[PDB]
């Protein structure tokens, strides 16, 4: 006769969700959870309560020389990070090379706030001419120069030499840029500077720099043949930089002080500002997320989660879901 | 009716191991609250614990490099891609190998409590080959929840039980 | 002759668990096509998912250094053993992790081929102690394939097996 | 009564075959599979359809500019990977520094196709001897020189300034290779171009260099105390490279068209060739093998196995197998 | 007295593993010396395999990078930290991992014990419940050394052992 | 009736120790195993037979060149490794440069075995004052300079040409170090070394250096505006070492033999010797051990335990421990 009865037995229920094995795949679960995010804002937000600096169509090189195509970031301060864009188009209007660009991009990557300060005014150069002007570096229609750096040339018809000095009296350290130009011929060179065998000399405590125009045929770039190279430094508090120059000297008129450090980077992206916050960001998008891992960009800046080139990352937590 | 041999029960909800208790006064299922919540203190326990092996984990920064430093450009980049590819391979390896460890872990804590019983009622049941047990005996809501706790008492109902199962061999 | 408990047998060959079946009408080993398929779809799917683990791994590439890059010569080749010694280190212990997952999957499949048949029997058998049965009723050579395709009516043989047991305390 | 029976069992077999375990080591079993290919064919062989640059007793330098011991290369083309001795005897024969050596063999292992090309011909030096040589760069006991760079010396008595260009009017890169000799002392000098203050300066968009020669006295390498210091570029299409000079210059007369990129390498052997093709290539030996593992060499070519340096990787597919 | 189902004895120290006997010429615990030794070599094997897997693992070494070298000094330092982040994840998980594949290695020889001996007797004796089994039969201090070592011969003691059932049943 | 009985039972102890796993903490077992050394004896100590070199407030340059406050390490011979100061206060007394100077440590942390020889006697200078002298590089308060190397100056009023040469006749390898001052100005300049366009070139096999002074003005570093930089080469047995100057050489006396190479290293510690013996040293103290792992220090010398960053590995060996 039937008897009372116990039986043993677990849940199920009308739950879709799998998970993986090494052994077996698509295991059909009552319980699992996602610790992937797949999912952006597409946007570049601001980090925190701090904004970033977009550079659009500038360079680091351009924003800092001050190509006059980029007269949008001649008073920036404070950031949280730069966006520069894969290949911009304003760095250098004067054709040239900048020494040391990474090694200072790398530098740019631990400051978030810059104080651009005056070291040497025109009014100055009282015995030199402070207009020296391209059509390479030119704004509109009309030739010009990089805003932060004078081209010195001669005055009346004689380039006196010069021997200039600026004082760091601040507690912070300075980021100065001078510059030489590379003439294509002694014609030219006397056109401009009068004097024929040339150098620029810089010195510091550490520094001890000379410089030497080349004067040899170049291919032409925006037209010219002429190129510009720059060059920079740090001045440490109370530490003095010293120009001696008899041409070619291209004078720097401001200096860049560097009141605070941080964690910050230089992210390469097509995108605009995107007037939003985040605490984690990707050159692609924004991440808002608990999750543990994110497999969108591996190059974040932020309190992010883990960077894995995942498709799906799926625990199990119910039991197997017998239909 | 039947237990877990041929498949699980959407009918329980208040647990993932239960019971299913058929006799005279009413039926219905029951989980074990027991071994449920010990499964949930630790399938918890583990994801946690998956996450914090994985809070210190390498984070790649960009670097540029010039024309001339295609070199330390490439090696940069086989290193952080290297780093990247090892911890991808860590993270997919530990979610399969502990999707293993958790499942087993179900169908190891489900046979563990039907040996639970088993032990509890030895000859005063008979096990139904379903994953049932049929008692030899009167088991009021009363000696269910007896044997769901773990408190049942064998010999106050070894009599009847005996006499019931020769009965069946009279 | 004799089951699991004491040794393997040499005489199947058509899968990795199976049975013997010792009746009137004749011996003969025989597998349990159902449990042994479950574990080539499986060990397979091990192997293949373990590869495919292993299809992303580092690359090592040469490059050359000169005499005063001796410190990124230096880096480069510590960097390039470093990811071959990880990956090195992750296939010897994954092999060895899943070789000791693969044994206990045998011997689990046994036991729990073991426990199909203990559960379909119940009291109609006697368990012989080394992986055998003993049946109390006539066995023909379709009672023994009702048993291992899982398909076994107990009642239809409960009377008969009941009778020959209490023959053993008459 | 012996009654009818039922049992339970499991595979065996005459399987000496062994697996390992965390926790136990040489467990006797049924089924193994090995997952780790342990032998090469020794040899060097073709990638796919294409063959090697086996360079021989050359090194990429010596191919490059013509040391006169490797005129077998004087017109490769087409490659799959370059194969370089570890230490090749003939590369500048001509005692001197090859500037950015690594960066150029670097930038080789990313072209697999060459066409040598004639930008400056012999002919265009109507007014200098282009017939220097020296002993150390003697092909048949008698003083030779690199194939394809000209060692430009004074004519009848004068050294007139030099000032040529060559303009890229292809549609592919070009690599361009010029030199400078380091004369021992003054009288040497004069006696070769005449001029005493020299330089060499080559232009481009990018490039903008200045050459000067040093006199020194250094140790006799070949006989010589003498060097001849190399450089390099890469000219971009409709690009030109000019070159202005007064003495000491070696110009280029070949230029190497860059007609097709592609994943190569460098690898470093003593093997030769070997005549035979494969899809899997290392420095020691060529791989034909369907495993996803291999132990030879890390430094491979080609669509291969994962290296790992295990001696032995063999997994457990059958049951412990009871003797 | 009581078995593994309510917690382990102080009394056993010989080995991990064991038994109680209590009989009529005396109580005491001896451990099973076959399956504990077996547990000896096996967990120590597990040790020495861990150190030698992590006999080849990144050694850091410094390097002095002056002011212009920014880009390479921070590649090495997020380099060398990848490594040590690396192995240090590796080694607190293969401790964890093997952990729990330890303390389930205890709780399975433990078990695969209980059947050892559960097998050996079947009626010859009645399993208490508790990880103990009463003996139908007397088992002298000889019966008991028997049952251990596996050397049990059943139907020597089987008729004893089955009138004293069915007084049970009288 | 009660009968005879057997169980099945497990161990117990008295035992507090615990261990982890990944879905359970805190786990009471009765035996476990750490694996994780973490204690050092915080000592500087010999590495097996040999003792380090603790350069204490010196740097590498300033043993090196012979900086007065260094006189200590003017004659050290064998050392096993390197102990030096993160800040070390004594390195370039001269202010100036030392050129490529971590690809010099780096080369030393493959010596372990120097021998200091005189390759140039101050008794060669017969015709130049050898006892140019600074008030930075000030001994005993009166002025002193580099103990290796020789501020020549002009003797009576004359600086002759300087042609002087050096073979590499010893089975060694030979660390070689010079220097070139860069006066304020032409007047210190000629009041120092009479001639003033001046040149030091230095030739090897290898080599091809042509050095010239910047006068250039610099801020003041121990009052000086002065600068000396400094350079190395590594002369290969039985070759020549060759110098030529007109003014400004700082001449090496003496050139370190490389005699023994060796797996060593230079650490950074501010810690003094130890007067003790270890197989295993970290910057922080040193290690006897049999532990697997350890985590006090990655930057190891010697056969270690593995360093982890963990603060705990414990294994489980024995059962979970039931009160
Ligand atoms: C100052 C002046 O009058 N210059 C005249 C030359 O400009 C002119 O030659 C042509 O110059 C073109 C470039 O002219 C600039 C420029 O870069 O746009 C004009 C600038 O004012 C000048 N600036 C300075 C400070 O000198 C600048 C400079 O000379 C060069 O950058 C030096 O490399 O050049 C362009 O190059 C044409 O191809 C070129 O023919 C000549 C022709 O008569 O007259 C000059 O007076
Ligand atoms: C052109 C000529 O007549 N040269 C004679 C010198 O060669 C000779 O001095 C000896 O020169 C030996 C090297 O001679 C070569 C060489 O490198 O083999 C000969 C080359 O034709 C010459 N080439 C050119 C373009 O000038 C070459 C060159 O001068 C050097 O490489 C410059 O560094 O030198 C070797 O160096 C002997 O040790 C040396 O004595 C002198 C002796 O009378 O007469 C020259 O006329
Ligand atoms: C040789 C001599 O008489 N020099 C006198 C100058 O020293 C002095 O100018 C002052 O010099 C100060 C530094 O003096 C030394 C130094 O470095 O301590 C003195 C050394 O003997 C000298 N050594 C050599 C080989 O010339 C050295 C050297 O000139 C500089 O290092 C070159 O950079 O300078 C300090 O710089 C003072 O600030 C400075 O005014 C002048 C003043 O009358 O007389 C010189 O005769
Ligand atoms: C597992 O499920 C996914 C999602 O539907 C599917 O794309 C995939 O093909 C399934 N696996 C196999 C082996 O088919
Ligand atoms: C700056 O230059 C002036 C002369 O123009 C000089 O007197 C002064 O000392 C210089 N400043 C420093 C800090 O040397
Ligand atoms: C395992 O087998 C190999 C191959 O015969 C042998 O060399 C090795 O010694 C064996 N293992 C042990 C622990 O002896
Ligand atoms: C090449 O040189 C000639 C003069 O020798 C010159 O006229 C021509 O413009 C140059 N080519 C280019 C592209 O500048
Ligand atoms: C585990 O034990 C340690 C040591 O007493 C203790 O600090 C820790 O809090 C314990 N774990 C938890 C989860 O509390
Ligand atoms: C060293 O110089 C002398 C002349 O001062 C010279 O004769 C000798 O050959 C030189 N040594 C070497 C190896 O050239």
């Amino acid at each position: 006769d039937p008897g009372d009865q116990i039986c043993v037995g677990y849940h199920a229920n009308n739950s879709t969700e799998q998970v993986d094995t090494i052994m077996e795949k698509n295991i059909t679960v009552t319980h699992a959870q996602d610790i992937l995010e797949k999912t952006h804002n597409g946007k570049l937000c601001n980090l925190n309560g701090v904004k970033p600096l977009i550079l659009k169509d500038c360079s680091v090189a351009g924003w800092l020389l001050g190509n006059p195509m980029c007269d949008e970031f001649l008073n920036v301060s404070e950031w949280s990070y730069i966006v520069e864009k894969a290949s911009p188009a304003n760095g250098l209007c004067y054709p040239g090379d900048f020494n040391d660009y990474e090694e200072l991009k790398h530098l740019l990557s631990r400051i978030n706030h810059f104080e651009k300060i005056k070291i040497i005014p025109k009014s100055y150069w009282s015995n030199h001419e402070t207009s020296g002007v391209s059509s390479a570096c030119s704004y509109l229609e009309n030739p010009s120069f990089f805003r932060n750096v004078v081209w010195l040339t001669k005055k009346d018809n004689t380039y006196p030499p010069i021997k200039v000095n600026y004082t760091n009296a601040n507690q912070k350290d300075l980021l100065v840029l001078w510059g030489i130009h590379h003439p294509n011929n002694e014609a030219e060179q006397k056109m401009i500077y009068q004097n024929l065998n040339t150098y620029v000399s810089v010195g510091t405590s550490t520094l001890n720099q000379r410089l030497v125009p080349k004067i040899a045929t170049r291919s032409k770039v925006k037209g010219l043949s002429g190129r510009m190279d720059f060059f920079w430094t740090i001045l440490k508090p109370n530490d003095t930089i010293n120009f001696d120059s008899n041409g070619n000297f291209i004078a720097p008129e401001y200096a860049y002080k560097i009141v605070k450090k941080g964690d910050s980077a230089i992210m390469k992206s097509e995108l605009e500002y995107g007037n939003c916050n985040t605490k984690c960001q990707t050159p692609i998008g924004a991440i808002n997320s608990s999750m543990p891992f994110h497999n969108i960009h591996p190059l974040t800046i932020g309190e992010c989660p883990k960077y894995v080139k995942s498709n799906r990352l799926v625990l199990a937590t119910g039991l197997r879901n017998a239909p | 009716i039947a237990g877990f041999i041929e498949g699980g029960w959407q009918g329980m909800v208040d647990g993932w191991y239960g019971y299913h208790h058929s006799n005279e006064q009413g039926s219905g299922y029951a989980a074990d609250k027991e071994s449920t919540q010990k499964a949930i203190d630790g399938i918890t326990n583990k994801i946690n614990s998956i996450i914090d092996k994985m809070n210190t984990q390498f984070e790649a920064v960009g670097r540029e490099f010039n024309n001339l430093e295609r070199r330390i450009e490439n090696l940069n980049k086989k290193m952080e891609d290297g780093f990247l590819d090892v911890w991808t391979y860590n993270a997919e390896l530990l979610v399969l190998m502990e999707n293993e460890r958790t499942l087993d872990f179900h169908d190891s804590n489900v046979k563990n409590l039907y040996e639970k019983v088993r032990l509890q009622l030895r000859d005063n049941a008979k096990e139904l080959g379903n994953g049932c047990f049929e008692f030899y005996h009167k088991c009021d809501n009363e000696c269910m929840e007896s044997v769901k706790n773990g408190t049942y008492d064998y010999p106050q109902y070894s009599e009847e039980a005996r006499l019931n199962r020769e009965e069946i061999s009279g």
